[PDB]
């Protein structure tokens, strides 16, 4: 008798479970239909309050209006520069939002910088120490700075030949410090809309101040930091003004990277904006050996590898050149169908990358 | 090598190809006749790992072409 009872009871249980699921989609349908009745609200930044009731709000890029708080919102918190939402019928203020992220700035913060560590970067121990003293120590350990009274340097700029690792160094700093990191190619900040770039960089610095401890990195800064087309200079003025707005308390730091520091306008080169300069020169003999060891580490070689002879031959090479040496040795192995790599592959790769650098008619490069 | 906008475009090309997590599965191929013009910016070993010279076609190469 228990089989029929179990059949009907299990059917009942399954039916009630399906009924709970069905009531769930019913509630979802009612919730989204109730949502459909909702009406959006116009966003906008605020301005001077004339009285305890009437305020001036600059509705987005549109015109500014004289409006009022609804009835219940705060009055002391509404100061010039608070993002507020406005009704589209009487334009009154309700639901004053914290601030805008400017989704581009969202992208430049939550962008993967890699798992690079200080170990993976080699040959710049002096530069790594300087940068960590300028950007890491003031952030992680401020009490030394405030008690001692030292104004921490606002930012540091990195210059050198292409492929020396400035960007790699910035990536390592981003990856190893548990913080909020901002990186954006300078060329991308420039926009064809009127004055959009100045508002872009203003909102980037506002986000950095909002999301301390925040770190903003500049690569190819000479795109906009170049010597005095019109919007470039207009946004450079905004850059100078905004980063002159760094208050001593702020846990925000600046890194600019470039390949032609001479083109940079001396305006940034002045003290008070960009004090500490770091030169990442072509890797030295021991530096080249260290970089080569780092890059050839994970490869599956067989037998002894004479890194010293390679470093003897690899004159004028940069870190990217050594990475190419490793890659071309790997490709000689892959063409020869060796499951491994030998010293001869590294030899051939060094010679090949040397012929490639022959093409590299690198013009002499000069600091700031 | 170093208008201003062409510079901006080529800087964007440089950093969408070498900096801050490139690669995944995008491979670029570059062709030009004036390699002396480009010099310092793009030709970096990190950016264009291979530099493939196309020589003046050889005797047997010319015969094969015809
Ligand atoms: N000292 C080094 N140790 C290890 N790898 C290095 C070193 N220097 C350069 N490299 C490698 O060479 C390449 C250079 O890339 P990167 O963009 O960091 O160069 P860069 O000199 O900072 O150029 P740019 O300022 O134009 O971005 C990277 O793949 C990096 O891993
Ligand atoms: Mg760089």
């Amino acid at each position: 008798k228990l089989l029929e009872h179990k059949e009907i009871d299990g059917r009942l249980k399954e039916l009630r479970e399906q009924l709970k699921e069905l009531t769930k989609q019913y509630e979802k349908s009612e919730n989204d239909l109730k949502a459909l009745q909702s009406v959006g609200q116009i966003v906008g930044e605020v301005l001077k309050q004339l009285t305890e009731e009437k305020f001036i709000v600059k509705a987005t890029n549109g015109p500014r209006y004289v409006v009022g708080c609804r009835r219940q919102l705060d009055k002391s918190k509404l100061k010039p520069g608070t993002r507020v939402a406005l009704d589209m019928t009487t334009l009154t203020i309700m639901r004053y939002l914290p601030r805008e992220v400017d989704p581009l700035v969202y992208n430049m913060s939550h962008e993967d910088p890699g798992n690079v560590s200080y170990s993976e970067i080699g040959g710049l121990s002096e530069q790594i120490r300087e940068l960590r003293e300028v950007i890491e120590l003031p952030l992680t350990n401020p009490e030394l700075f405030q008690r001692v009274g030292i104004i921490p340097p606002k930012g540091c700029l990195l210059y050198g030949p292409p492929g020396t690792g400035k960007t790699l160094l910035a990536r390592a700093v981003a990856s190893q410090l548990d913080c909020n990191f901002l990186k954006v190619v300078s060329s991308s900040i420039v926009d064809k809309y009127i004055g959009e770039s100045a508002r872009l960089i203003r909102e980037m610095f506002n986000y950095a101040r909002d999301h301390q401890p925040c770190i903003i990195f500049m690569d190819e800064i000479d795109a906009i930091g170049g010597r005095r087309d019109r919007e470039i200079q207009r946004t450079l003025m905004e850059l100078l003004n905004q980063m002159d707005g760094f208050d001593t308390l702020h846990r925000v730091k600046m890194i600019m990277a470039t390949n032609r520091p001479d083109t940079l306008d001396p305006a940034l080169l002045r003290p008070g904006r960009l004090d500490r300069k770091i030169h990442i020169d072509l890797p030295n003999e021991q530096a080249r050996l260290d970089i080569l060891k780092i890059h050839a580490g994970p490869i599956t070689k067989h037998g002894e590898i004479d890194y010293e002879a390679i470093v003897k031959l690899s004159d004028g090479f940069n870190g990217a050149d050594l990475r190419n040496v490793c890659t071309e040795a790997g490709m000689f192995a892959i063409r020869a169908d060796h499951d491994f790599v030998v010293q001869e592959d590294f030899m051939k790769a060094v010679r090949k990358v040397a012929d490639s650098k022959k093409l590299e008619s690198k013009l002499d490069y000069k600091p700031v | 090598k170093r208008d201003r906008e062409v510079q901006r475009t080529m800087l964007e090309l440089l950093n969408q190809l070498d900096g801050f997590q490139p690669n995944t599965q995008v491979k670029v191929i570059a062709a030009t006749n004036r390699v002396d013009i480009l010099d310092p910016a793009l030709l970096r070993s990190g950016r264009l790992d291979r530099k493939i010279e196309f020589p003046m076609p050889n005797e047997e190469a010319r015969a094969r072409i015809m």
